[PDB]
């Protein structure tokens, strides 16, 4: 999507493996706020929005 | 991105051939170098690959034990040496570029750049 | 795996549309299916990867689609330069497999 | 401590940073006391065709401790299947060149 009309994907009822994304060599930026990028797989959320 | 291979070769059965491929226009060690064979009147056959950063290789069971792949990053050149050549190894040999297995968007599943085919006659 | 293309030979006029099919003996991830074009005397070049994505430098006259065991390549309008051999390619089991190819 | 990195990564050589260099190559402590000095060396460390003598760690099981120096070349397991020293699908060579 264009940034003025960004696309929101709602994610729920699933297993979220964030190490696949974090340990990827294909991303130039991966900045986490309010949470450690290496503790994500130990956490549970009520929803994730992408 | 350019891939430039050596010229055509003529070998007798039992001989070995080494086909080179000089790469440019990209980070040499950032990609796998694959070799693909095409016998006259036939389709494309994957032989194997080398990963220049470590010179790790993998070969198709068809060529495994006969083909050795090497590389030299200082001249960004890959090599494929096929030993114990048989008459049915007459083919055009291509070098081709593909992403490494760690590519998120599966750029390793296909070959995006190809060099000019090098004919080897046996 | 076996990748089987059809028809072996495709014949139609320039300016018309052509459809090329590739069938797999087993399901293939769309992300692992690619199409290549080989002109006589030339090395193969990538046209489509990931079943449907065009490679850089490829005209929008080329498109791909499909899933599972049935994939196609479509040329909306054929130009003189499109009358070449096309291949489908699959990745899996740490190996790369090509179809037999079809001639347009 | 002397080393070569690419321009964009210079920002990672600091306290409280993350990234491939900060996490897998050269880590500075949050209470670091010292000075980080860098300069462009394009006229020394670059060559035509690419200089592949400068490597960095791209994959690691975990982040480095401050001033930890990991120089192993063991194959990185990205998946759930043991690599047994052989790179391939979900088995990566941990280093990469800047070129």
């Amino acid at each position: 999507a264009s940034v003025y009309a960004w696309n929101r994907k709602r994610i729920s009822n699933c297993v979220a493996d964030y190490s696949v994304l974090y340990n990827s060599a294909s991303f130039s930026t991966f900045k986490c706020y309010g949470v450690s990028p290496t503790k994500l797989n130990d956490l549970c959320f009520t929803n994730v929005y992408a | 991105v350019q891939l430039v291979q050596s010229g055509a070769e003529v070998k007798k059965p039992g001989a070995s051939v080494k086909v080179s491929c000089k790469a440019s226009g990209y980070t040499f060690t950032g990609y796998y170098m694959h070799w693909v064979r095409q016998a006259p009147g036939q389709g494309l056959e994957w032989m194997g690959w080398i990963n220049p950063i470590s010179s790790g290789t993998s070969y198709a069971q068809t060529f495994q034990g006969r083909v050795t792949m090497t590389s030299d990053t200082s001249i960004t050149t890959a090599y494929m040496e096929l030993s114990r050549l048989r008459s049915d190894d007459t083919a055009v040999y291509y070098c081709a570029r593909a992403a490494p297995f760690y590519d998120f968007w599966s750029g390793y599943s296909y070959f995006d750049y190809w060099g000019q085919g090098t004919l080897v006659t046996v | 795996i076996v990748m089987m293309q059809s028809p072996g030979t495709l014949s139609l006029s320039p300016g018309e549309r052509a459809t090329l099919s590739c069938r797999a003996s087993q399901s293939v991830s769309s992300s692992y299916l690619a199409w290549y074009q080989q002109k006589p005397g030339q090395a193969p070049r990538l046209l489509i990867y990931g079943a449907s994505s065009r490679a850089t430098g490829i005209p929008d006259r080329f498109s791909g689609s499909g899933s599972g065991t049935d994939f196609t390549l479509t040329i909306s309008r054929l130009e003189p330069e499109d009358f070449a051999v096309y291949y489908c390619q699959q990745y899996g089991s740490s190996a790369w497999t090509f179809g037999q190819g079809t001639k347009v | 401590d002397s080393f070569v990195i690419r321009g964009d990564e210079v920002r990672q050589i600091a306290p409280g940073q993350t990234g491939k260099i900060a996490d897998y190559n050269y880590k500075l402590p949050d209470d670091f006391t010292g000075c980080v000095i860098a300069w462009n060396s394009n006229n020394l460390d670059s060559k035509v065709g690419g200089n592949y003598n400068y490597l960095y760690r791209l994959f690691r099981k975990s982040n480095l401790k401050p001033f930890e120096r990991d120089i192993s070349t063991e194959i990185y397991q990205a998946g759930s299947t043991p690599c047994n020293g052989v790179e391939g699908f979900n088995c990566y060579f941990p280093l990469q060149s800047y070129g």
